[PDB]
């Protein structure tokens, strides 16, 4: 559909900024990593993470 | 005369030493040892301290191009000269005061 | 442009062709760090040899000695410079640069023994 | 740490204790010569090191294309012009903190809200 199209266009969107929020966050050094985690790792896991929520 | 003796720097003459390009050099080679193989002059200008070398007219057609020299420091170095003749005496003829560099143009 | 200023301008003699000692001109270098005086009582005597050629250079016994040994080449090549009485300049190529290259010394009733020790050690 | 060389040797120095007046020298283990110490500290480790982080920060630092450019104000020359790296030192760990390079004053400015640099 048209606006299904639109719809999922919009999801990816949100997702992207989800992820450069997190970036920002990261690159501000507020990020707090998980126990037994890199700072990096950690930061990527949830990137990965939104990033595929959003596919799905 | 005294047999690998080194001779006589005690005099503390003093020696420039200039890198020159190769071209140059090749020219200087053509200049006849009659002649007294007079390759050009150097000219030290004022107002600055500021040495260029020049060739002679004869050397080539055209006009003298000046070769700028960039003076340089002796570095954490003793430079000395010293010379073999035929006869493979050996003397201390000078120290290096100063350094050039002279540059192509 | 108009030169309102003076220069003052040597004649150089591009190298005379026919010298005695046309043939070699030399530059011993030594580095700062040895810190050799050429103005020393002591160094009042030097013997320059060649080691059969790496220069050995040695002054009276109890004196340091120093190896002498070639650089290498370029495209340029250094001429020494040297003035007359009269402001002329004679130029004339330096044959070969060595960097000396020297003694210490203290490495007498040594260095084999040192190494074997070190050889006890493993 | 920042050691020094003998003079007239340039072999490096070894510390040895003046244990009559209680102070530090350094000998030379090829020659007879001996210096007091500057500074009392002999050996640092340094396990959480910061240097290397604002490595490499030719003034040329410009002219790579491959770098990224911000419009973020200098604390210095306010200027909204400047290059941006993240830490150099090449480790696991490492925080994604960026470093700015002024395109004018060349000074380096961080991005970090949890502490304050002059590297
Ligand atoms: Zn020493
Ligand atoms: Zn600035």
């Amino acid at each position: 559909d048209g606006p299904t199209m639109r719809e999922i266009t919009e999801t990816i969107a949100e997702a992207k900024k989800k992820v450069l929020d997190v970036t920002k966050e990261a690159q501000a050094n507020l990020l707090t990593a998980k126990h037994g985690m890199t700072l990096r790792e950690s930061f990527e896991d949830n990137v990965v993470r939104f990033l595929n929520e959003a596919r799905d | 005369e005294e047999s690998l003796d080194l001779d006589l720097e005690r005099s503390n003459r003093q020696v420039w030493l200039v890198r020159l390009p190769m071209f140059l050099a090749e020219k200087w080679r053509d200049r006849n040892n009659l002649h007294g193989q007079e390759l050009g002059k150097i000219r030290i200008n004022k107002d600055g301290s500021k040495i260029t070398l020049l060739l002679n007219e004869n050397d080539n057609d055209s006009i003298p191009h000046e070769y700028d020299l960039e003076l340089t420091k002796k570095v954490v170095e003793n430079e000395y000269v010293f010379t073999e003749q035929n006869l493979k005496k050996t003397a201390i003829v000078g120290t290096v005061c100063h350094e050039c560099q002279v540059m192509p143009s | 442009d108009e030169d309102p200023n003076e220069y003052n301008e040597f004649p150089l003699r591009a190298i005379p062709k026919e010298d005695l000692e046309n043939m070699r001109t030399h530059l011993l270098k030594f580095q700062s760090k040895k810190k050799i005086n050429p103005v020393t009582d002591f160094h009042l005597p030097v013997r320059l040899h060649r080691k059969d050629y790496p220069w050995v250079m040695e002054d009276f016994d109890g004196y340091n000695t120093w190896v002498g040994s070639y650089e290498a080449g370029n495209s340029d090549s250094y001429v020494l410079l040297s003035v007359e009485d009269d402001g002329s300049f004679t130029m004339i190529p330096a044959d070969k640069v060595y960097k000396f290259t020297a003694r210490n010394k203290y490495a007498t009733l040594t260095i084999d023994e040192a190494e074997k020790r070190m050889d006890k050690k493993s | 740490t920042t050691f020094r060389f003998c003079r007239d040797c340039n072999n490096m120095l070894y510390p040895r204790e003046d244990k009559e007046n209680n102070r530090l020298l350094f000998e030379c283990r090829t020659c007879s010569y001996v210096e007091e110490a500057g500074s009392p500290l002999v050996y640092r480790h340094e396990l959480i090191t910061n240097i290397g982080e604002t490595a490499g920060v030719v003034q040329d630092i410009g002219s790579d294309p491959t770098l990224p450019r911000s419009d973020r104000e200098c604390p210095k020359c306010h200027s909204r012009e400047n290059v941006f790296f993240q830490s150099q030192q090449r480790r696991k760990d490492t925080s994604m903190v960026l470093f700015f390079v002024c395109l004018s004053c060349s000074h380096i400015f961080t991005s970090d809200q949890k502490n304050k640099r002059t590297q």
